[PDB]
């Protein structure tokens, strides 16, 4: 769990508290201060499959 | 170094839509737009005080920032933010100046320039100036050493610390100790563009479709671009200006445009030292906090600031 702390609307990234997160990982936006579940991609870490 | 991983997925996610159309994008629509970089961390500092400075014609915001631990007289840095000429604040920088404040051990005055195309060059140039002309004039009232003050700035705020100090040395002051240039637009001639232009012109953010559309926004002709106000690289005398810091950033179509400022400084005798940071690109001071490496570099510039003004 966390929430977005910031995410770009237009271009489709942003950052959960932090972990980054691009549109394609949604399952389209997330918006500053939502709250969501996600998996971690520690492959920097990057979020996966965000509710 | 590869790019920063923090900064290769925000790069990623940028480049998956095309390019604006420049021919027709205007600057309200421009500062309508989202900002591609986020709120990153504010370091503590003693005080920040915000206040209008009132110059003849028109009144220009500054945000002060003292740091902890320091005690008069204080050294100083003006600071103008980058931007394009077009876009930029007191608040999408005030992280930045908290840093240089706090790791640089120096009073940051962030001066807010007036901005293009509602006021196109030399408006910015002489805000610069006449900013730096009136916080010296008024160095015993802030505390300030007046041996001790620097210009600095990033991006566009670099090419205004850099020609401010050029109106300086024209005008037997103020005087300044130091410049402080950030990835900074120095200008080149545009029959040679150094290789980072043609070579970082797509890809890491600041674009060559974008640097012309800031150009555009900002000159009223393109018959300026050899100005040396625009391009102090082409000054004819950078003799007996102040010593210079320069970062560059890798993959910053800017990079060699830096490097080409230092190498011009070098050529007529002033100190300048001259940092890439291989890992980076144009505007990596704004993911400070956010980037390992853009933290790790702005703390760096911070503390070759200090050591400057010791």
């Amino acid at each position: 769990r966390g929430k977005v702390k910031w995410f770009h609307d237009y271009y489709g990234y942003g950052f959960i508290t932090d972990v980054f997160v691009n549109a394609d990982a949604i399952d389209k936006t997330l918006k500053e201060g939502q709250v969501v579940e996600f998996e971690i991609d520690s492959t920097a870490p990057q979020a996966a499959h965000v509710k | 170094m590869p790019l920063d991983p923090v900064i290769q997925q925000v790069l990623d996610q940028l480049n998956r839509m095309p390019a604006p159309d420049y021919k027709h994008l205007s600057a309200q629509q421009f500062r309508s737009q989202q900002s591609l970089f986020p709120p990153v961390k504010k370091e503590p500092v003693a005080e920040v005080r915000e206040f209008d400075m009132d110059l003849p014609g028109r009144t220009l915001k500054v945000r002060m920032y003292r740091p902890e631990g320091v005690e008069p007289p204080y050294p100083a840095l003006v600071y103008y933010h980058g931007g394009g000429w077009v876009v930029g604040d007191l608040e999408t920088h005030d992280p930045v100046c908290r840093v240089l404040a706090k790791d640089g051990r120096a009073v940051v005055f962030s001066v807010d320039y007036r901005l293009a195309p509602e006021h196109k060059f030399p408006a910015a140039v002489e805000d610069a100036y006449d900013a730096l002309q009136w916080i010296a004039e008024r160095a015993a009232d802030f505390h300030l050493d007046p041996a001790r003050i620097a210009v600095g700035g990033d991006s566009a705020g670099g090419n205004l610390a850099a020609v401010t100090s050029i109106l300086a040395k024209e005008r037997g002051g103020p005087a300044i100790a130091f410049q402080l240039l950030i990835y900074p637009s120095t200008g080149y001639d545009p029959a040679h563009p150094p290789a980072s232009i043609e070579e970082n012109a797509e890809g890491y953010l600041l674009t060559g479709g974008m640097m012309l559309w800031f150009r555009d926004q900002y000159l009223n002709s393109l018959e300026e671009l050899t100005h040396p106000w625009f391009s102090p690289v082409l000054y004819p005398d950078l003799s007996g200006l102040p010593p210079a810091y320069i970062a560059t950033a890798q993959y910053d179509p800017l990079r060699d445009v830096g490097k080409l400022y230092a190498e011009a400084l070098n050529k007529a005798g002033v100190k300048v030292e001259i940092e890439n940071f291989e890992d980076l690109i144009h505007g990596f001071a704004q993911f400070y906090s956010l980037s390992p490496g853009a933290t790790k570099a702005l703390v760096r510039i911070a503390e070759k600031l200090r050591d400057a003004l010791a």
